C-alpha cells in the first residue's frame, strides 16, 4: 500500500495508487544539494504544465478526445488493464508517446477555441 | 459589448538584464520584428569582462607564488652578440634562490628582461623585479595555454536573446531583420590594445561605431570588412631551465640564448595596409566633412601598456610599436615592421594587486593573427590616434549585434466572448 | 463580385437521401461562416443550418437536427449539406448564404449577407 | 512557427501559437546560474498564481465577467485583431493592465462566493 | 486591509481577504538565502499540489462531498463564523486534519472513477 507497492500489479489496479505516487513527487558542499532541489521542481512543472496544455490541470484521470490508433497498439482492454502492468505497457509503446503528445495538445487548441466563440 | 479575454503565451517581451551561462566545446526569423539596439548600453558585455577575469584569476590559483624570488638580484650585460636594437634590452641577473630544504641556498642566475627589473638607489648592478615593492607575482602553471578558445552566452528560460542582422548596423537605433537566437556565436575572448584580432568582420562595408561620434572622449570602433594578415616574431633560440625553489615547487627561467640577440618585431604588408586606411577614410568622412583632412597619428602618450599594441604570441607577451602603421595624411613586396618588447611580469587587467610571471617558452616564436578592426581615439584636421586599453571594447565589438529581453507571455485584449 | 452557386440534387423519393453542394468565389471562404436557409414553394423563408468558419461547430433547427448534417471545406471552397429521410415536408429551395455567426475576435454577424440562388429539392 | 515566429504577427494570427511559447518558459562559480534558475521557477509561479486568482487556471485563452472600458483603448475588433500585434498592444494599455488586473480578481471573488451559495 | 490584517476578525470576515494573503506566499554566503527561498517555493507547491489532490485545484473557496463529524467540532454555524477567528479555529482542530484530509483525497478518488465511467 506504499510507495510503488503497485509496480508489480495489473494497470486496473496500480491506477487506483495515483495518488500514493503523486505525493511522493514533492519532498562548496550543499551546492549540489540545491541542485538536486532545484532540478526536481523544474522537473515536477514541467509535467504538470504539460498536462495543463492538453486540458488534464488539476486531476489524476484525464479523458481526452484523441482517439487510439492501432498502430501505436492493437492490444484490447483485457490484454491491458488485467495484464501488461505499467512498466510493460510503457516499454511497448515509448516508440509513440511524442506522436500521441503532440495530438493531445492539437486537439486542447481546438478545444478552447470552440469554446469562446460559443461564449460570444 | 466587449469584454476582457485572459491570454497566456503571448509572444511580448521587454528589455531586461540577467546572468547568461557558458556553452563550449537554434535561429528563428521574427518576419516583421523591428527592434531597437543599443551597444554600450549592453550588460552582455559587462557580464564578458567579469566573467573573463574571473576564470583568468581561477586558473592562477593552483600555481607557485614567487616570494623566494623577492631578493637582490646582481645584474652585468649578457656577454652575446647584441644589435644596436637590443643593447640594454637584456641583463645576467645572479640570485641566492630558496631549495626544497628550508636551511639551503642555490646560487641561480637568469636572463631577464630589463622592463621587468629595476635598479635599487641608483645602483647599476643591484637590481630587484618590478613588482617586490607593490605584489607578490605568481607564475603561471606552464601546463596551462592562454589560447582564447570560444565562448558561447545562453539565456536562462523566460529570456532570449534577440541578433541583429542588418549587415549595415552600427550599433544603435532599430533593425528591421531580427531573429531570436538560443546562444550566441562563439566569441573567442582574445586579449589585445589598439588593434583587434581575430574577430568578426564587417560584410560589406568598413563599419565606423562610435558612442557619440563628435565627441572626442569617446573612442571609436572601426571594424574592417577585410582582414590585415599581421606576422609577429620573436627570433631568438631560448634555453629554458629551471629550479626548485620549494617543495615541489619550480622556476622556470631563460638561461641562455643560442646565436645572436635580435629584436622581436611584427610585419604587415604596406599595400594591404595603405588599402585599408584608405577605406576607413572614406568612412570617416561620412561623420566629419567631405572637403577635409583625416590624418592618424602615432598614441600620444601614457605607459607601454597603452601607448603599444600588446598582444599574447604563443604564450609570450608582445608591446609592439604602430607608429608605422598610424603616419599619414590623407587630403581630400613591401612591409611594414614594428618593433616589439617582451615582457614576463604582466598586469592583464588594469589593476594594481596581482601580477603574474610568465614562464619563458623554449624555441623560437611565430604567431600569425587578422587584424579586424582598429581602436581609435580623436583629438579643420582631423586627427586620429590609436587607443584600447579598456577590455571592454573589445568585447562590445562582438557582442553589438545581441541583445537580452524578458518574455512577459500574460495579457489581455477586449473580445466578443464573455464568461 | 461575391458568388455562391449551389449545384445540388432535384428529384428523390420519401425516406430517401440527397446531397447539396455550393461553391463559393470572390471573398475568403474561410473567413466566414455559412448557412442554409429554406423555402417551400408557397412559403417565406426558414432557417435550416448553421456552420462556423473553421467547421467546427454546427447548429439545426429541431426539425431536421437528427437528420441533416452541414459540412465545410476551406480548401476548395466548397459548402454542403447531406440530407437524410427527406420528408415530403422538406420540398423546398434550399439557398446557401453567407453569414449568421462570427468568431469572438471579429465583428458579429447576426444577419446573412450573401446568398446564392437555391437548389431545389423535391421530395415525391 | 518556432518560438516567437509569430511575435511580428498579428493579435488574431498570434493567438494560435500560445503552447510555443508557454513550453519555453520552463527550462563562487555555478551560485549566480542556480539564483536565475530559481529566480525563472519563482517568475513562472507568479504569473500561474495570478491565473488562478482570475479563476483562468489550467488555460491560455480565459474569458471573464470583467466588460472593456474604453478609456483603457477606443480601438475597435478589426484594429486589434487583424493590425496592432501583440507588442503594439502592449504599449498602447501598458498604463491600465494594474487597473485591469485588480477589476479580475474582484470579479472572481464575487463568482466564487455566489457559487457557493447556490451549492447550499 | 493589508497582509494579516484581518487576523483578529471573525472567520466569515476573513474569509473575504483570500487573495489578500494568497499573494504574500510567493516573494559560502547568500546558499543559505537560495536555500530559503527554494523551501518557499517547495512549500508552496506542495499545498498547491494537495488542494489538487482533493479536487480544489485553481480556487481559494472548494465545496467538497466529505459531511462534517461533530467528534471534529460540535459548534453550530453561528459559532463559529460569527465568532471563533480562524487562529482560534485552527487551535480546536488541529487534532482532526490529517483525519480530514484523508477523508477528502478518498472522496475525490471515488469521484474521478465515477466520471470516466459516466464518460464511458
Ligand atoms: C589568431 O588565430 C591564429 C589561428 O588560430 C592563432 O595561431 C595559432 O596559435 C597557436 C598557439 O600559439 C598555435 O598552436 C601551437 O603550434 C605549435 C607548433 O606546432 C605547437 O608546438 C604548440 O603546442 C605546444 O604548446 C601548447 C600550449 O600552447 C601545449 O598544449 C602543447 O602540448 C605543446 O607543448 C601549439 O599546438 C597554432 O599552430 C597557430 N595556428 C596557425 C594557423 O598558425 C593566433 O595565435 C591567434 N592570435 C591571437 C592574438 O590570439
Ligand atoms: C619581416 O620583414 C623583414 C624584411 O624587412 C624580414 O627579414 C628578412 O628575413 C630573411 C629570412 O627569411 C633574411 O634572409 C633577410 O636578410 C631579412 N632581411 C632584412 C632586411 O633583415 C623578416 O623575416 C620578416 N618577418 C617576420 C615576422 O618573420
Ligand atoms: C651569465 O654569467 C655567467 C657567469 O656568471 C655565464 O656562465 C659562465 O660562462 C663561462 C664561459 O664563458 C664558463 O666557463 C663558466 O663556468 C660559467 N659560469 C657558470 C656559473 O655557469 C653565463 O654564460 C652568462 N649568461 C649568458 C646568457 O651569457
Ligand atoms: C615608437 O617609435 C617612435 C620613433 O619612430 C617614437 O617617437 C619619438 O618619441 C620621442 C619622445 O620620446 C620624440 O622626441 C621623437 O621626436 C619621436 N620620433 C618621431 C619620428 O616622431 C615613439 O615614442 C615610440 N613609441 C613607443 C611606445 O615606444
Ligand atoms: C494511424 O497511423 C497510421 C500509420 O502512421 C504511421 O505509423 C505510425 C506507427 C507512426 O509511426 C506514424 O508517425 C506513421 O505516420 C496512419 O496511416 C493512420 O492514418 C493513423 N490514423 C489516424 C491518424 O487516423
Ligand atoms: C481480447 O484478446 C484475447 C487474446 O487474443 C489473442 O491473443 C493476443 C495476444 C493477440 O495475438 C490476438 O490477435 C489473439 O486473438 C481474446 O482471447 C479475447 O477474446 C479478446 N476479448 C474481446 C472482448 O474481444
Ligand atoms: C471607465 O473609466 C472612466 C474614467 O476612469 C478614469 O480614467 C481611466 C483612464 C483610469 O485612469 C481610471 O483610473 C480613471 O478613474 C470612469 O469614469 C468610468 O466610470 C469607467 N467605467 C466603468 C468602470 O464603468
Ligand atoms: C473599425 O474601425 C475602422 C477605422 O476607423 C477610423 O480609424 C480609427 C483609427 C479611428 O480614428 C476611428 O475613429 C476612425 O473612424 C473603420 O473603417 C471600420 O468601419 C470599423 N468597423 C466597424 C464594424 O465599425
Ligand atoms: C465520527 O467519529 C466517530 C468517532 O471517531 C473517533 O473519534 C474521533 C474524534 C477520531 O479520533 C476518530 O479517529 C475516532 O475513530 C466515529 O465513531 C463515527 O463513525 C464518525 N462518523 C462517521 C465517519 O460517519
Ligand atoms: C447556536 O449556539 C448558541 C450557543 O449555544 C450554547 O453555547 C454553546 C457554546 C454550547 O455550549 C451549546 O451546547 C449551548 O446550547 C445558541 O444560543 C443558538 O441558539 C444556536 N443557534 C441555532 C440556530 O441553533
Ligand atoms: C502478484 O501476482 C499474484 C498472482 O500470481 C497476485 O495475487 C498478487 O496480488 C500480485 N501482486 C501485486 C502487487 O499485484
Ligand atoms: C489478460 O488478458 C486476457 C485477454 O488477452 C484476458 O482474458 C484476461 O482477463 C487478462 N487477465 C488475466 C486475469 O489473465
Ligand atoms: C519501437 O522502435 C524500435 C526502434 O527504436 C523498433 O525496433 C521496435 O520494433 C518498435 N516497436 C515497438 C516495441 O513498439
Ligand atoms: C660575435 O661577433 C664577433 C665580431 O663580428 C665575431 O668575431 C664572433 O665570432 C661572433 N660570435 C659568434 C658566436 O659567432
Ligand atoms: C652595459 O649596457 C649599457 C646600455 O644599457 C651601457 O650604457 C653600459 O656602458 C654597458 N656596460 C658595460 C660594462 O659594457
Ligand atoms: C649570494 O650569497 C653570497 C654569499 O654566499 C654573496 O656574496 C652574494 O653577494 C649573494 N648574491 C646576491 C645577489 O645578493
Ligand atoms: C615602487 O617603486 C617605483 C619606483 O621604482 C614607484 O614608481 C612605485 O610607485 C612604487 N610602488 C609602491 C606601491 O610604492
Ligand atoms: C548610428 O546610427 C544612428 C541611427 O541612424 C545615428 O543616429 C548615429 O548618429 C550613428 N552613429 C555613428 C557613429 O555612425
Ligand atoms: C554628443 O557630444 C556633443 C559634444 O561633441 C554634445 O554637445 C551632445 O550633447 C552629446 N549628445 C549626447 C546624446 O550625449
Ligand atoms: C634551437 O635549439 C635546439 C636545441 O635545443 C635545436 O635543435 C634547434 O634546431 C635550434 N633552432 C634554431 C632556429 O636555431
Ligand atoms: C605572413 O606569412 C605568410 C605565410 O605564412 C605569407 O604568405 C605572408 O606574405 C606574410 N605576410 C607578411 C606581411 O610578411
Ligand atoms: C596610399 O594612398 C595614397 C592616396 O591614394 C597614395 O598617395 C600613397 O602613395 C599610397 N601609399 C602606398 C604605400 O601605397
Ligand atoms: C562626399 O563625396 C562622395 C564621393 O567620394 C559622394 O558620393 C558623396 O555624395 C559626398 N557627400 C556630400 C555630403 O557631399
Ligand atoms: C612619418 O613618416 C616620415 C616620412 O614621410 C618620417 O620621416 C617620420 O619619422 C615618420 N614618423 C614616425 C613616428 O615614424
Ligand atoms: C583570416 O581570415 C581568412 C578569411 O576569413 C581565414 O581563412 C583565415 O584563417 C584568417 N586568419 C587567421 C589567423 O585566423
Ligand atoms: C509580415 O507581413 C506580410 C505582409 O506584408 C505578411 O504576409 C506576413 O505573413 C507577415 N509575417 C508574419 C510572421 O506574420
Ligand atoms: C486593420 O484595421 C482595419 C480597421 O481599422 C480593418 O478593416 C482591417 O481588417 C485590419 N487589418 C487589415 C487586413 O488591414
Ligand atoms: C500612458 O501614460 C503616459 C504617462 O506615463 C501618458 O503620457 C500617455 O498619454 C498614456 N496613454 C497611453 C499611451 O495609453
Ligand atoms: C475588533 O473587535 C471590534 C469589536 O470589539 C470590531 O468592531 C472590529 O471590527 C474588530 N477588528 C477586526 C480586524 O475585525
Ligand atoms: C457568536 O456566537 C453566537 C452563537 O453562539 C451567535 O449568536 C453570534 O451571532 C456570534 N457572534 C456574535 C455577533 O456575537
Ligand atoms: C486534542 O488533543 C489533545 C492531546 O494532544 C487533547 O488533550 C485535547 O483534549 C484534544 N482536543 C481538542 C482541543 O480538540
Amino acid at each position: 500500500l506504499g510507495f510503488l507497492g503497485a509496480a508489480g500489479s495489473t494497470m486496473g489496479a496500480a491506477s487506483m495508487t495515483l495518488t500514493v505516487q503523486a505525493r511522493n513527487l514533492l519532498s562548496h558542499w550543499g551546492i549540489k544539494q540545491l541542485q538536486a532541489r532545484v532540478l526536481a521542481v523544474e522537473h515536477y512543472l514541467r509535467d504538470q504544465q504539460l498536462l495543463g496544455i492538453w486540458g488534464c490541470s488539476g486531476k489524476l484521470i484525464c479523458c481526452t478526445n484523441v482517439p487510439w490508433n492501432s498502430s501505436w497498439s492493437n492490444r484490447n482492454l483485457s490484454e491491458i488493464w488485467d495484464n501488461m502492468t505499467w512498466l510493460q505497457w510503457d516499454k511497448e509503446i515509448s516508440n509513440y508517446t511524442q506522436i500521441i503528445y503532440g495530438l493531445l495538445e492539437e486537439s486542447q487548441n481546438q478545444q478552447e477555441k470552440n469554446e469562446q466563440d460559443l461564449l460570444a | 459589448n466587449l469584454w476582457v479575454t485572459v491570454y497566456y503565451g503571448v509572444p511580448v517581451w521587454k528589455d531586461a538584464e540577467t546572468t547568461l551561462f557558458c556553452a563550449s566545446d537554434q535561429e528563428i526569423h521574427l518576419e516583421n520584428v523591428t527592434e531597437e539596439f543599443n551597444m554600450w548600453k549592453n550588460n552582455m558585455v559587462e557580464q564578458m569582462h567579469e566573467d573573463i577575469i574571473s576564470l583568468w584569476d581561477q586558473s592562477l590559483k593552483p600555481c607557485v607564488k614567487l616570494t623566494p624570488l623577492c631578493v637582490t638580484l646582481q645584474c652585468t650585460n649578457v656577454t652575446n652578440n647584441i644589435t644596436d636594437d637590443m643593447r640594454g634590452e637584456l641583463k645576467n641577473c645572479s640570485f641566492n634562490a630558496t631549495t626544497e630544504l628550508r636551511n639551503k641556498r642555490q646560487k641561480v642566475y637568469s636572463l631577464f628582461y630589463r622592463l621587468d627589473i629595476v635598479p635599487m638607489g641608483e645602483n647599476s648592478t643591484n637590481y630587484r623585479l618590478i613588482n617586490c615593492n607593490t605584489s607578490a607575482i605568481t607564475q603561471a602553471c606552464p601546463k596551462v595555454s592562454f589560447e582564447p578558445i570560444p565562448i558561447h552566452y545562453c539565456a536562462p528560460a523566460g529570456f532570449a536573446i534577440l541578433k541583429c542582422k542588418d549587415k549595415k548596423f552600427n550599433g544603435t537605433g532599430p533593425c528591421p531583420s531580427v531573429s531570436t537566437v538560443q546562444c550566441t556565436h562563439g566569441i573567442k575572448p582574445v586579449v589585445s590594445t589598439q588593434l583587434l584580432l581575430n574577430g568578426s568582420l564587417a560584410e560589406e562595408e568598413v563599419i565606423i561605431r562610435s558612442e557619440n561620434i563628435t565627441n572626442n572622449a569617446k573612442n571609436i570602433l572601426v571594424q574592417l570588412n577585410t582582414p590585415v594578415q599581421i606576422n609577429c616574431t620573436r627570433p631568438n633560440n631560448n634555453t629554458v631551465k629551471s629550479i626548485r625553489i620549494g617543495p615541489g615547487q619550480a622556476f622556470y627561467y631563460t638561461g641562455d640564448i643560442i646565436g645572436d640577440i635580435r629584436q622581436a618585431h611584427c610585419n604587415v604588408s604596406k599595400a594591404t595596409w595603405n588599402e585599408t586606411l584608405g577605406k576607413v577614410v572614406k568612412q570617416l568622412r561620412k561623420h566629419f566633412g567631405n572637403n577635409t583632412i583625416i590624418r592618424f597619428a602615432q598614441s600620444s602618450g601614457g605607459d607601454l601598456e597603452v601607448t603599444t599594441h600588446s598582444f599574447n604570441c604563443g604564450g609570450e607577451f608582445f608591446y609592439c610599436n604602430t607608429s608605422g602603421l598610424f603616419n599619414s595624411t590623407w587630403i581630400s613586396n613591401d612591409s611594414i615592421t614594428l618593433p616589439c618588447r617582451i615582457k614576463q611580469i604582466i598586469n592583464m587587467w588594469q589593476r594594481i594587486g596581482q601580477a603574474m610571471y610568465a614562464p619563458p617558452i623554449q624555441g623560437v616564436i611565430r604567431c600569425v593573427s587578422n587584424i579586424t578592426g582598429l581602436i581609435l581615439t580623436r583629438d579643420t584636421t582631423e586627427t586620429f590616434r590609436p587607443g584600447g586599453g579598456d577590455m571592454r571594447d573589445n568585447w562590445r565589438s562582438e557582442l553589438y549585434k545581441y541583445k537580452v529581453v524578458k518574455i512577459e507571455p500574460l495579457g489581455v485584449a477586449p473580445t466578443r466572448c464573455k464568461r | 463580385e461575391v458568388q455562391l452557386v449551389e449545384t445540388g440534387g432535384g428529384l428523390v423519393q420519401p425516406g430517401g437521401s440527397l446531397k447539396l453542394s455550393c461553391r463559393a468565389s470572390g471573398y475568403t471562404f474561410s473567413s466566414f461562416a455559412m448557412s442554409w436557409v429554406r423555402q417551400a414553394p408557397g412559403k417565406g423563408l426558414e432557417w435550416v443550418s448553421l456552420i462556423n468558419d473553421r467547421g467546427g461547430l454546427t447548429f439545426y433547427v429541431d426539425s431536421v437536427k437528427g437528420r441533416f448534417t452541414i459540412s465545410r471545406d476551406n480548401s476548395k471552397n466548397t459548402l454542403s449539406l447531406q440530407m437524410h429521410s427527406l420528408r415530403d415536408g422538406d420540398t423546398a429551395v434550399y439557398y446557401c448564404a453567407t453569414g449568421g455567426m462570427s468568431s469572438a475576435l471579429q465583428s458579429s454577424k447576426y444577419y446573412f449577407d450573401f446568398w446564392g440562388q437555391g437548389a431545389l429539392v423535391t421530395v415525391s
